[PDB]
């Protein structure tokens, strides 16, 4: 691998400042790509850069050093529509890109307003159990795997009421045995103290 | 070395 | 001194007999290094210098892609302007691609060029700020107005102001006894006796590099420009240049006239007397 | 589409000393477009082994080609270049005066 | 207007078969490249084209064929499938540096060595808690998609016949019912949040959809199950005001 990335996750809060850095081996490189991949989507050029120095669009910066061969993203006023793939490019002694294993930037969200609590719901008919779900929580809590072999627990995301700007974490666990309950459910994790429970 | 961009005229 | 280096692209369409010909050459200052053609044999870049033929295969590999690329695009440029000027699908038309770098002593980006053209006339060009384009006809600004949204005034600078300077100092070196040396004229007069009342004194210069020369006639002193007959210079085909000029004489008057070459190879101008 | 008559220079690489190998040089430049067809001929007959330069233009995107052989002059033989273009209403020819 | 396509987007072959995937640019591009993603090793090129009829292998050109038929069409034909060639394959196209290369969807190919492990998912919806409505005035909606393989599904909501994407989530990563066993089968969860209000109307419909992608028609099957073809499973539930 010629292009290397730095660092492989990132973690940056809603808000902050995001530099990822990608470095070349061949030396041979005229021209720096920085490309973004959302979930299930497919890469799109954020920035490019050929020339030393900064290039600012909006509240993304883009640093070149060609004798270190060092690209450099910053983005500024983090949102959590940037938590994407970020994947560098440098063009070959050839024309053809060489691509770069890829930095995943995860902006955990501001819950504003707390309220976490833990619920009950029944099947619509009867064609199967029922299931516990941990929502409204803040972005500090993370949800632990479930233990139980019997219970799974799904992982923490994120839910977005645009009409009434309202976000919500949620977090779901389903078990086939009928001595499960959710007050003896996500103990494997750290719920809060405010938790409600029916 | 070459290095004539081409796209498309 | 300032040094060049500029590829010609040549690229004929051949309607009906065959795909479009693409001869492509290279040259630092004047003398050529690299060559392809379409309708050979080889269909490979091939070295026209001894300076070049000590780079590795992976140089002859490369380069042959991405010459080869230009063929490809240069065919179906050759049907968009065959459209845009409405001409006849049965007709051959002449693209031409002219780009290169110049560097100065130092070895520094000194500017840089780019300019197409179609069937011997100016299509669009580069400007000196490789940033922005001109077009001379209505249907050159189709092509520019699709090159401003895709960049290409940055992409070409990219090569211009990097690749392309970098690679010329490295062929300077790699051919230091070759490039860098001037071959100062091997300067000479003849008289050929028109009638038995004039006369025709030509002055020579052979063997000359560069191809920079300028050879004038003085009749004591004043310029003789407007009765003087001027060669095109030529090649001897040796890497050198040959370039000759006459003038007309009254029988006793042949020490008149006197000829000067100037030559960045001459420390001195020569003057040249019957 | 402007198109230009050839210019055609007959001459030779070194200076013209009989019984001496030198080369023959036909060169033709300033024309437009690039299909040309370019002999040499010696007494009036065609030169079988001729290479050509390549294919380049100068700064008025005029090309300019370079045709020659090796050969060896004589007090008798009589060498001339046949340029024959699409500017050309018939074949140009061009004796090669030694010393022109 | 960059519009590069992509057919197929989502297939299961069988160690052995032939999966021909194909791509199409009208960008007037002359150059077209065939990319394969896996983690850990980012974008790698396949095979690609300089131009219409020529095709120059890439890095990673072993077990992968290519052909382009035209300035508008490039393919990949992978002749003899290994379960090794499953991945997300991407064709791109640009225009010889070229400042942007355009992406195509992206087609998700899973090799498998025998179809006798595909399923399609069984799909749940459950309604939502009346304590959640006393104590938090909004509703919430789980569906469960459970004992699917491959994992290419696609889950959806639909209230009252149109799609909604507000309120909605899905997990972005299908978990495994047997972790430890291979050829496992997943399972998926979706949430959808609402006005308590909206949810007490009963003349509002609430459908959860999930796609499988599976066996085509031209697979063969040879099992004493229903052929797990490529097919949706759709769980709905209505309001109630209680």
């Amino acid at each position: 691998q010629k292009v290397q990335q730095s660092p492989e996750s990132l973690i940056v809060p809603e808000g902050g400042m995001a530099s990822l850095n990608c470095t070349s081996s061949d030396r041979n490189v005229d021209y720096f790509w920085w490309y973004r991949q959302h979930s299930g989507k497919s890469p799109k050029m954020l920035m490019s850069i050929f020339s030393n120095g900064e290039k600012e669009e909006g509240r993304f910066t883009v640093h070149l050093n060609k004798a270190s061969l060092h690209t450099s993203l910053h983005i500024r006023d983090s949102q959590p529509s940037d938590s994407a793939l970020y994947l560098c490019a440098a063009r070959d002694s050839n024309y053809q890109l060489i691509w770069g294993s890829g930095t995943k930037l995860i902006i955990k969200p501001d819950i504003q307003n707390p309220d976490p609590a833990v619920y009950q719901l029944r099947d619509s008919k009867s064609s199967d159990k029922s299931v516990c779900l941990f929502t409204d929580f803040d972005s500090q809590t993370n949800v632990s795997q479930s233990k139980d072999s019997d219970v799974y627990i799904t992982d923490k995301c994120v839910l977005d009421m645009r009409s009434m700007d309202f976000k919500s974490n949620s977090a779901v666990a389903w078990s086939n045995k009928s001595d499960f309950a959710c007050a003896n459910a996500f103990n494997n994790s750290i719920i809060p103290e405010d938790t409600f429970f029916p | 070395v070459v290095g004539a961009v081409g796209v498309g005229k | 001194g300032s040094h060049s280096m500029r590829y010609f692209y040549t690229s004929v369409s051949r309607p009906g007999r065959g795909e479009p010909r693409f001869i492509a050459v290279g040259y630092v200052d004047d003398t050529q290094f690299v060559r392809f053609d379409s309708d050979a044999a080889s269909q490979r870049m091939e070295p026209r210098a001894p300076w070049i033929e000590q780079e590795g295969p992976e140089y002859w590999d490369q380069e042959t892609r991405n010459v080869k690329a230009q063929s490809q695009t240069d065919r179906v440029d050759l049907g968009t302007l065959r459209g845009y000027y409405n001409q006849s699908e049965d007709g051959s038309h002449t693209i031409q691609i002219m780009y290169g770098c110049d560097v100065g002593p130092d070895g520094r980006f000194l500017r840089g060029y780019r300019q197409d053209a179609y069937d011997g006339k100016d299509y669009i060009a580069l400007n000196e700020d490789l940033r922005s384009w001109t077009a001379a006809d209505m249907a050159a600004q189709i092509t520019k107005r699709k090159w401003e949204a895709a960049h290409a005034a940055e992409q070409q600078r990219a090569y211009l102001e990097g690749r392309c300077v970098e690679w010329l100092r490295r062929y300077l070196e790699n051919g230091k006894e070759t490039l860098q040396r001037t071959d100062p004229p091997k300067t000479h007069m003849t008289h050929h006796p028109i009638s038995d009342h004039e006369a025709t004194l030509r002055c020579w210069a052979l063997g000359f590099y560069p191809a920079e020369i300028t050879l004038t006639w003085q009749r004591d002193g004043e310029d003789q420009t407007q009765d003087t007959e001027l060669v095109e210079t030529r090649p001897a085909g040796d890497g050198t240049f040959q370039k000759w000029a006459a003038v007309v004489v009254p029988s006793g008057e042949e020490q008149r006239y006197t000829c000067h070459v100037q030559h960045e190879g001459l420390p001195k101008p020569l003057t040249l007397r019957w | 589409m402007i198109q230009r008559t050839p210019k055609i220079q007959v001459y030779s690489r070194h200076p013209a000393e009989n019984g001496k190998s030198n080369f023959l040089n036909c060169y033709v430049s300033g024309f437009h477009p690039s299909d040309i067809e370019v002999d040499l001929l010696k007494n009036g007959e065609r030169i079988e082994k001729v290479e050509h330069s390549d294919l380049s233009f100068s700064k008025d995107w005029s090309f300019y080609l370079l045709y020659y052989t090796e050969f060896t002059p004589t007090e008798k033989d009589e060498y001339a270049c046949r340029v024959n273009h699409v500017t050309l209403s018939q074949p140009k020819i061009v004796k090669w005066d030694r010393d022109m | 207007e960059a519009a590069v396509t992509q057919s197929p987007r989502n297939k299961v072959a069988v160690t052995g078969g032939k999966v021909t995937l194909s791509c199409n640019q009208t960008n007037n591009h002359n150059n077209m490249y065939w990319y394969r993603q896996d983690t850990g090793h980012g974008l790698r090129l396949i095979h690609y084209s300089y131009g219409a009829g020529s095709t120059e292998k890439g890095d990673i050109p072993d077990g992968y064929k290519a052909s382009r038929p035209s300035q508008e069409n490039f393919s990949l034909i992978l002749e003899l499938a290994t379960p090794s060639q499953t991945s997300v394959y991407f064709c791109a196209s640009g225009d010889f540096g070229g400042y942007e290369q355009y992406f195509g969807p992206g087609t998700r190919l899973t090799v498998l060595e025998d179809l006798k492990n595909v399923f399609p998912p069984e799909v749940a919806v459950f309604e939502p808690s009346e304590a959640e409505i006393s104590h938090t005035q909004k509703a919430t909606l789980v569906c469960l998609a459970t004992g699917f393989y491959p994992d290419h599904v696609e889950l959806s909501w639909w209230v009252n016949g149109k799609e909604v994407h507000s309120g909605v989530c899905t997990d972005p990563q299908p978990l495994k019912e047997q972790p430890a066993l291979n050829d496992s089968r997943y399972a998926l969860s979706s949430r959808l949040r609402v006005s308590a209000t909206f949810w007490q109307n009963p003349r509002n419909h609430f459908r959860c959809q999930v796609q499988f992608y599976g066996l085509s028609e031209n697979d063969e099957w040879t099992q004493d199950r229903a052929k797990p073809v490529t097919q949706i499973v759709s769980a709905e539930a209505w309001g109630r005001a209680d």
